[PDB]
């Protein structure tokens, strides 16, 4: 084993991207050792769909996709196939047949500056519901009424709102970092396996 | 967690008057005249810990109304006692 | 934008009524809706709240689970069924939309929204008496 999959960057990045513009990293052509994942952070909401976690070292996939972002405590449960809300509807939606794992852990220490960590935004309004595995980084003013908007107004709203993360909040409002691993095997031989 | 407001505040026309609301990041202010539904809110808002404040500059005759502070957080909203402003 | 309340009137205690809130001029599938009552001679008081999809319904403790508030995307309106009416329940009811149109203080640059009840309907009167 000489080429370990670079999980040292996904679970230990200096800062994570906003949920509406969640970051996607591709992991391939490497040996995947998930046993070290528990050493990265005290995982709170580890959950795998379509695959038993204890057998993660005994499977192979063509490519792995890590989608990393930051949400609130209440919105962690929205990261699941067939779920609805704000994050699952207008920010980041998983397919109904999703296969992979979800790892969510608290980051109250790194994403709470006591004055409002307003660098993490989420999409509040959208014309339609987000398609699975789609990013909508568009920043056009949202129209709620019938009049033209061409900018902010009484019924013309900015689609993105900034989280007000602070360390004084409860566990339900403290920021949580989420990494969703999706496993894919289309045609190519699996370049990702276990030890 | 009902909010606290002064019973009534009075001031001279054209004078800046401050109304306090003591109880938390989302706070809204509404104005209501008799016979009409309340309306969302020369008016300057500020927040400090568990206290919010609304200052009115350039008081006029038409500004006689009742002002309410609310805290819409999570999914439960709580209204204050209502401050009936008096214009001299 | 326009909100119109209807379905109020006079009722004996212990009855069941239905209040209807018709919305126009804005998209109904994006704004959470709240019902707030005001007794004559008193201030406002929250009654009920529902999100856009209606899957999260919340009520004040003073009404327990006696009232049932719902919304449907078909007719684009809100409805509130009233059960076990009491003497202290007679009030004028308004339905409002929780819209982030409110921008409080200089935090506009920081892009922080204060979700308030920007549009209030004319409300309907429910008088619980013999």
């Amino acid at each position: 084993v000489t080429n370990l999959c670079p999980f040292h960057e996904v679970f230990n990045a200096t800062r994570f991207a906003s949920v509406y513009a969640w970051n996607r990293t591709r992991i391939s052509n490497c040996v995947a050792d998930y046993s070290v994942l528990y050493n990265f952070a005290p995982f709170f909401a580890f959950k795998c769909y379509g695959v038993s976690p204890t057998k993660l070292n005994d499977l192979c996939f063509t490519n792995v996709y890590a989608d990393s972002f930051v949400i609130k405590g209440n919105e962690v449960s929205q990261i699941a196939p067939g779920q609805t809300g704000n994050i699952a509807d207008y920010n980041y939606k998983l397919p109904d047949d999703f296969t992979g794992c979800v790892i969510a852990w608290n980051s109250n220490k790194l994403d709470s500056k006591h004055s409002g960590n307003y660098d993490y935004w989420y999409r509040l309004f959208r014309k339609s519901k987000l398609k699975p595995f789609e990013r909508d980084i568009s920043t056009e003013i949202y129209q709620a009424g019938n009049k033209p908007c061409k900018g902010k107004g009484p019924n013309c709203y900015f689609p993105l709102q900034s989280y007000g993360f602070r360390p004084t909040y409860g566990v339900g409002h403290q920021p949580y970092r989420v990494v969703v691993l999706s496993f894919e095997l289309l045609h190519a031989p699996a370049t990702v396996c276990g030890p | 967690s009902a909010l606290t407001q002064p019973a009534s505040v009075s001031g001279s026309p054209g004078q800046s008057i401050t109304i306090s609301c003591t109880g938390y990041n989302y706070v809204s202010w509404y104005q209501q005249h008799p016979g009409k539904a309340p309306k969302l809110m020369r008016f300057s808002g500020s927040k400090s810990g568990n206290t919010a404040s609304l200052t009115i500059s350039g008081l006029q005759a038409e500004d006689e109304a009742d002002y309410y502070c609310s805290s819409y957080t999570g999914s439960v909203t709580v209204f204050g006692g209502g401050t009936k402003l008096t214009v001299l | 934008v326009q909100l119109v309340e209807s379905g109020g009137g006079l009722v004996q205690p212990g009855g069941s009524l239905r209040l209807s809130c018709a919305a126009s001029g804005f998209i109904f599938r994006s704004f959470s809706m709240s019902w707030v009552r005001q007794a004559p001679g008193k201030g406002l008081e929250w009654v009920a709240n529902i999100n856009e999809d209606g899957g999260e319904k919340y009520y004040v403790d003073s009404v327990k689970g006696r009232f049932t508030i719902s919304r449907d995307y078909a007719k684009d309106s809100v409805f509130l069924q009233m059960n076990s009416l009491r003497a202290e329940d007679t009030a004028v009811y308004y339905c409002a939309r929780v819209g982030p149109y409110y921008y409080d203080s200089a935090g506009y640059y920081r892009r922080h929204y204060h979700f308030g009840m920007d549009v209030w309907g004319q409300g309907t009167t429910v008088t619980v008496s013999s």
